[PDB]
């Protein structure tokens, strides 16, 4: 209900450890094969 | 479906569902999934 | 349970008819070193899941993970065993028995790493990469960016590699490769498929290539060193296109100096950016890694620590940006005109009041309005906020378009 | 780990945000089998007395079958306690 | 019955499939945090509304389900210091007429013995595998402040960009407000402990706008400590709901000390550099504030009075004293629920605490208009460069005639209710007399 | 700003996790053809 301002930071860099990762790699399991 | 308890269980007393939807409810018994989280969550979206 | 027993307290698969809930089989010409992909869970070895009875399926993951670290050591070179050797059998409405897990899978852990960080030393030993990527082995690459520079800096292929092969042996004996001869890791990589696989020439010239043998092979594989092969690229055209800035600046050590303060300013804009990008956090990762690993020694939570370290060390560098900061990929296309287009006037302002000025003026705005925009568009944090906080710094230029 | 088949094409086979939050709400864990269900539950289907011999002949042949899943449908079971909100979508798709 | 209660008493489980026994589990039983472990349990203390009293009495029916959580469940977050997972050594059932009705709980009763032993091995999971107490101590130190100097290195940092102005909401931002809390709770110099660990912010409905001097009196300035699941048992929410209550509250009040730093450094901002003329309005103004200072600071000491020793001293026996969990978050209930009955902050004495808003809203909105000026009139023993100095003496009438009117109402809730500290007040604000 | 400008955002990078997700799925139905 109320927010605590501050698990905003993990969930930054939650989301960034998980989405930019997953996002270049994902793809480039193409690369590794189509190359 | 296409097995004896994903098809034979799924209508046995009253029966109904979407045949799909009912063959991943089924498989998601073998996912080891907790019974009551996947039917809240389609609860809270049906 | 005497199968669990032999599997529990020595690297012995006895395999009963194979209803035990482990199994071996030869996967291992698949991805024999490095875990390209998992081989030693599902696939090399493998846990048939409804074979665990209950009140050992709790910690069946524990099971299947320490007679692994009694019997890949073991083809390495180290007699890696248990002496406590606890004998299981069934008794009633106990389990204490299987409570003995925990302490043979922490003494597997123990011997595997007792190993892994002294003998083949992974404390010691992956400095390496960190070490030659980022250009840390600082007075190897003085030396390597200035013997052959001629031969390496050229705008379009145009590079010599057998010459900076030779540089790589003069270099690193010259620098501090005598501290430690670990320079067989070493071997240059080149690009498939330019940018993505990461996760021009001087401008991201090569980036380095690492395999090792099974043990650090835990450590280092595929979706790990596809970081290696191929990064710190991003990074070598910074100290590329300054250093060739500054080449211009040799070239003259009337005459206004707002085009000398720009060649002073927009070379600030690389030296204090590098600053950034590297000599940040340094110590603090390895102190983390250090009482990370050193205290678990168990390849469940090892390898989670050190992959966690390895982007940890990345996060300085903006090598790592999923906007790829892409206005700065635009402004380094005046950057390296600032070096090679001047370096040209370097001859023509006889064969810097006129043909410098005439584009000091666009540099200037440039680099200066999205300069001071793109800081803003990357404000996400509330060690950390370093690349904003240290070019915020400055009072004069802290930004120009705002965040808020 | 494999998300992709039982829990992002089943979020997106239902017919009707929490479009990609059901998936973390409905997060399984696969290194589980704790059930909830009791064999209280096994009255559930004396409700449906259509033909209640061939409703409860059922769960004995289904417990004799080697498959370890018939654990978790006790709140499957019951089902929806709304008015045919799952069994008349059938009748809509046949068509 | 025998079997059952061992299974609730000795086992945690329940040997149950057609409702035999009264006990119940639940989808909560399968995380089991929080209010999920406040549900999983038995549906009444019988069946329905009736029992075989033989066994279940409809009396220690209760206890029984006391060790049943301390056994069942203690060990299902973790395993346990008397439990291991399930091998502490392993259970067993225990449990024409001279003495018809009159015995029969006799043969049962040594039950209850070993459930006032297991009791007693409830406790220390957390007063040590918690430090629940050491932590309350803690919590005392930061929330309710009595680390003095973190809560003025917070109320420095925090107030001082407050009183920068930034009227228009301009301060709260995710960022600088996490950079003060952070740099704050560095600042503290007891460190950042692991029972100072668990620090975060809080606010609902942000405002993009503040009130002259920039008090924030709708208080959406606040402080949580983020709770751990075996400290989730005794720590709860409506108890941090009204811990940030007295937090804000509390707080606000530093925005009043704070003020108070602010207007007596309006005296040293421009020193009277003009060292060889005395001023009246210096005699007169430097002395109005003297009132107001001494009035927020002396309700300053009967709140420091009213929660931090008045409910707290006593609070250090009662939990030492009691044995149960429920015991334990009922206790702490009472500290909390007298904190805010003591403290003002209730409802019923509302009333007060409304003449306390009128008192700081005009000590707010007119020291910022001496804020932000001089020292008033030119003329014989003098200061200069500020018009307005009738309207600063005017509204220091207001604040007086508000004081008398604290003291005429302050009266009316102890003549006609029971509040000790209500008296304890009107005897202190008004000491000597009626009014000074 | 309004405090649910940022939890959108939030919400719109757990619609791009969700977006990999989807493409992880093509990727491995693809798997099965030439490979």
């Amino acid at each position: 209900r109320a927010r605590n301002m501050k698990d905003f930071e993990n969930q930054i860099t939650e989301l960034k450890k998980e989405n930019f990762n997953l996002k270049l790699r994902i793809y480039f399991l193409e690369e590794r094969m189509q190359q | 479906t296409e097995e004896m308890e994903l098809y034979e269980l799924a209508q046995a007393a009253g029966g109904g569902i979407d045949p799909d939807v009912f063959k991943i409810l089924v498989d998601l018994l073998k996912l080891n999934v907790a019974p009551l989280a996947v039917f809240q969550m389609l609860k809270s979206m049906c | 349970f005497e199968v669990l027993e032999k599997w529990i307290y020595r690297g012995i698969i006895h395999d009963p008819y194979s209803e035990f809930m482990v199994e071996e089989h030869e996967l291992r010409k698949e991805r024999i070193q490095e875990d390209y992909n998992d081989k030693y869970w599902d696939q090399r070895y493998t846990i048939v899941q409804q074979q665990i009875p209950s009140f050992l399926q709790k910690m069946a993951d524990k099971i299947l993970s320490t007679g692994k670290y009694l019997n890949v050591v073991r083809e390495c070179g180290h007699d890696v065993t248990c002496p406590v050797a606890k004998e299981i059998i069934y008794t009633l409405k106990e389990r204490a028995y299987v409570e003995q897990i925990e302490k043979a899978f922490n003494y597997a852990s123990k011997v595997l790493l007792d190993f892994l960080m002294e003998e083949k030393e992974l404390v010691a030993h992956l400095r390496s990469i960190k070490r030659y990527f980022l250009m840390d082995q600082g007075d190897f690459f003085v030396h390597f960016m200035d013997l052959a520079e001629e031969e390496l800096r050229k705008p379009v292929e145009d590079i010599t590699p057998p010459r900076l092969e030779a540089l790589l042996e003069l270099a690193l004996r010259m620098s501090t490769a005598n501290t430690d001869p670990f320079k067989d890791d070493l071997k240059i990589d080149l690009m498939p498929h330019d940018l993505i696989t990461q996760l021009l020439s001087g401008l991201e010239a090569f980036s380095f290539d690492y395999i090792v043998k099974w043990p650090l092979s835990l450590i280092i594989n595929r979706k790990a060193l596809t970081r290696y092969q191929m990064l710190f690229r991003h990074m070598f055209y910074c100290k590329h296109v300054e250093r060739q800035l500054c080449s211009v600046w040799i070239s003259n050590k009337q005459w206004f100096a707002g085009a000398f303060t720009l060649r002073q300013r927009m070379l600030n804009f690389v030296q204090n950016i590098q600053y950034y990008m590297m000599f940040e956090v340094m110590e603090p990762t390895w102190h983390i890694l250090e009482k990370n690993l050193k205290s678990a020694s168990n390849i469940d939570d090892v390898l989670g620590h050190h992959t966690g370290f390895l982007d940890t060390c990345l996060k300085d560098c903006m090598l790592t940006n999923p906007e790829l900061l892409k206005v700065f990929s635009k402004l380094m296309s005046v950057c390296v005109m600032f070096t090679n287009c001047m370096q040209k006037f370097t001859q023509s302002m006889k064969l810097l009041v006129s043909g410098f000025e005439a584009t000091i003026n666009k540099f200037d705005k440039n680099f200066s309005a999205h300069l001071l925009d793109l800081l803003a568009r990357l404000s996400i944090y509330s060690g950390m906020a370093s690349v904003i906080s240290r070019l915020d710094f400055n009072g004069f230029y802290t930004e120009r378009l705002e965040r808020l | 780990r494999i998300h992709h088949d039982v829990n992002e094409l089943l979020s997106l086979l239902r017919v009707h945000a929490e479009v990609y939050i059901d998936l973390l709400q409905k997060n399984r864990t696969p290194y589980v089998t704790t059930t909830v269900s009791a064999h209280s539950a096994k009255v559930k289907i004396a409700e449906f007395s259509r033909t209640p011999e061939d409703f409860l002949k059922k769960y004995d042949e289904l417990k004799s079958k080697n498959t370890r899943n018939l654990d978790p449908l006790v709140y499957l079971l019951s089902k929806l306690t709304e008015d045919k909100e799952t069994l008349q979508y059938l009748q809509q798709n046949a068509k | 019955y025998t079997r059952f209660i061992h299974d609730w008493v000795y086992s945690g489980v329940f040997r149950d499939a057609y409702g035999e026994f009264m006990i119940q589990v639940n989808h909560e039983y399968l995380s089991f945090r929080d209010k999920l472990y406040w549900t999983h349990g038995y549906v009444l203390i019988s069946k329905e509304v009736e029992d075989c009293v033989p066994v279940f009495l409809k009396h220690i029916a209760h206890d029984i389900y006391v060790c049943g959580k301390t056994i069942n469940l203690l060990k299902l977050c973790c395993p346990r210091h008397y439990l291991c997972w399930s091998d502490v050594p392993v259970p067993r059932i225990s449990v024409l007429l001279t003495l018809p009705v009159l015995m029969k709980r006799s043969i049962t009763a040594p039950l209850a013995a070993h459930i006032s032993l297991v009791n007693k091995a409830a406790v220390d999971y957390f007063f040590v595998e918690l430090h629940l107490e050491a932590h309350y101590e803690a919590l005392r130190h930061f929330l309710l402040m009595e680390d003095g100097e973190f809560a003025q290195s917070l109320s420095d940092l925090l107030f001082e960009k407050l009183g920068a102005g930034q009227t228009p909401g301009e301060l709260l931002n995710p960022l600088v407000l996490n950079s003060v809390l952070s740099k704050a709770l560095q600042c503290s110099l007891h460190g950042d402990t692991p029972h100072a660990s668990n620090l975060s912010l809080a606010l609902k409905y942000l405002p993009e706008v503040f009130a002259p001097n920039a008090p924030d009196v709708l208080s959406c300035l606040e402080l949580r400590y983020k709770v751990d699941w075996p400290l989730n048992i005794v720590i709860t929410e409506g108890c941090v709901s009204k811990y940030s209550g007295v937090f804000s509250f509390l707080l606000q009040l530093k925005l009043m000390m704070w003020a108070l730093k602010d207007v007596c450094f309006h005296l040293k901002r421009t020193a009277l550099l003009s060292h060889m003329a005395g001023s009246v309005q210096f005699r007169q103004l430097q002395l109005f504030k003297h009132e107001m200072q001494h009035f927020v600071k002396v309700i300053q000491g009967y709140i420091a009075n009213q929660i931090l020793h008045v409910t707290w001293c006593e609070f250090r026996a009662r939990l030492a004293t009691v044995g149960d969990l429920e015991e334990i978050q009922r206790a702490h209930a009472e500290y909390l629920h007298k904190a805010v009955f003591r403290g003002l902050l209730t409802e019923k004495a509302a009333p007060v605490m409304n003449v306390i808003h009128s008192i700081f809203s005009l000590v707010l909105k007119f020291r910022s208009q001496l804020i932000s000026q001089a020292w008033g009139p030119p003329g014989g023993p003098r200061g200069a460069e500020h018009p307005n100095f009738a309207l600063m003496q005017q509204s220091y009438n207001t604040f007086k005639y508000y004081s008398h009117f604290l003291f005429k109402v302050v009266t009316k809730l102890v003549n006609r209710g029971y509040q000790p500290h209500l008296e304890d007040f009107l005897l202190r604000i008004n000491f000597n007399n009626y009014y000074q």
